[PDB]
């Protein structure tokens, strides 16, 4: 059941990733609206240009820790779908391609590796050899709504705001600000 | 009444008065005894008198309440105030007191107060149970204070060049290390005009010595 137990740290993932794109929007309007104002509250309006970059950097933390989850869920399930359906087919795949399988089963790691291109690259051409017909394929067969409700790719919300690149530093500088407003609110 | 009023006024306005409440030798002699001769002839009539200001202890327990306008200056306006406001009532050095006062009776030379209305800009009863300042544990500089006007003001360059060499923030600590003609009486008081322009919640206070 790790499966299942990896769809629900995805969505949780998510749920967080999206609640914290809301409170960051409450964030820029709120300092808006107290910025539309002339010098009323300037250390407030720099206490909030702090919150705006401390939460624009956790919602990026957050779409990076979704983004790997999706990336693992998915490995998991390709995974299960492939050995499921290989210990399904897996005699006419080595018949298809014994001579890598005679090639690795008593042949030294050089020789071991040899084989492993050899049968990867043969595979290669002739997955592009058939793939030219390009037919649309639905999903598998008890993996339906696996594939439908976590999606096909993470949302455009994901993409826009992963590409800023911030050093160690800057995490940690930022993570301890964060803790310092945890303990504000705390209080 | 408030004596805080008749204390900021300047002393033509409390000369005039001095001759229009029936007193018209109170000219040639200084301006806590003239206040204090003003009020005891006030008082004496049976009115309303109210106080305020900011006490402290001497070493004997007997406290005296003094004035921001007259710079905290042992003079008449001071007030007496008991060591039992302290014991009972619990209150420490410094607190701003505002509230009633009573003409003080004959061997006294200092006022009295009859009750307490206002503490630290608080009511009286919560002020009990306040935390002290040394048992509140500390942290660095959160938050920053930002000196620009926002006006585009003439000075503002100065302002802005400060913020640039060395930002503040609250509760820093600072120095301002200068040689003498450096110009820096001026740039503390561009800095408090700028932030009581600015922040108008904190409290501002500039202490000059010698
Ligand atoms: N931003 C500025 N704009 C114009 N003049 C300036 C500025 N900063 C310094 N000065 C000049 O520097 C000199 C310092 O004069 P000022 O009386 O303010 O000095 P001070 O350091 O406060 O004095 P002191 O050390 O003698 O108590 C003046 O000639 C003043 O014109
Ligand atoms: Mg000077």
């Amino acid at each position: 059941t790790a499966l299942q137990q990896a769809f629900d740290t995805c969505q949780n993932n998510k749920a967080a990733w999206l609640q914290r794109k809301n409170e960051l929007a409450a964030a820029e309007q709120e300092y808006l609206r107290l910025l539309s104002g002339e010098g009323r509250n300037v250390s407030r309006l720099d206490e909030l240009r702090n919150i705006i970059e401390v939460r624009k950097w956790q919602v990026n933390q957050a779409a990076g820790r979704y983004i790997r989850s999706h990336e693992a869920v998915q490995h998991i399930s390709i995974r299960d779908r492939l050995n499921d359906f290989m210990q399904q087919h897996g005699t006419a795949l080595a018949a298809a391609l014994a001579p890598e399988l005679m090639g690795y089963s008593e042949l030294t790691a050089i020789a071991r590796n040899c084989a492993i291109q050899r049968a990867t690259d043969a595979l290669r051409e002739a997955l592009l050899s058939w793939l030219a017909k390009g037919e649309k394929i639905n999903y598998s067969a008890q993996d339906s709504d696996i594939l439908t409700t976590i999606g096909f790719r993470p949302d455009v919300a994901s993409v826009d705001d992963s590409r800023e690149k911030f050093t160690p530093a800057q995490n940690m500088i930022f993570s301890r600000k964060s803790a310092q407003l945890a303990s504000r609110q705390s209080v | 009444m408030n004596l805080t009023e008749l204390k900021n006024t300047p002393v033509s306005e409390l000369i005039t008065l001095g001759e229009n409440m029936g007193l018209e030798n109170l000219a040639r002699m200084r301006k806590q005894d003239i206040i204090f001769a003003i009020l005891k002839q006030h008082a004496k009539s049976g009115e309303d008198i109210f106080g305020d200001g900011v006490l402290e202890i001497l070493q004997d327990g007997f406290g005296f309440l003094r004035s921001a306008d007259s710079s905290y200056l042992a003079g008449p306006d001071d007030i007496y105030v008991s060591p039992s406001q302290i014991r009972r009532f619990n209150l420490r050095t410094g607190d701003t007191i505002s509230g009633k006062i009573r003409p003080p009776k004959e061997g006294e030379r200092y006022f009295a107060l009859l009750k307490v209305n206002e503490v630290n800009f608080d009511k009286p009863e919560n002020a009990r149970n306040k935390i002290l300042f040394e048992n509140l544990t500390p942290l660095h500089a959160n938050s920053r204070l930002r000196m620009e006007r926002g006006n585009g003001s003439t000075e503002d360059l100065t302002a802005r060049v400060l913020d640039l060499a060395s930002p503040i923030g609250r509760g820093q600590r600072g120095l301002i290390v200068a040689p003498p003609k450096a110009g820096k009486t001026m740039l503390l008081q561009n800095i408090a005009q700028s932030i009581a322009y600015n922040h108008p919640d904190c409290v501002l206070m500039v202490l000059l010595i010698d």
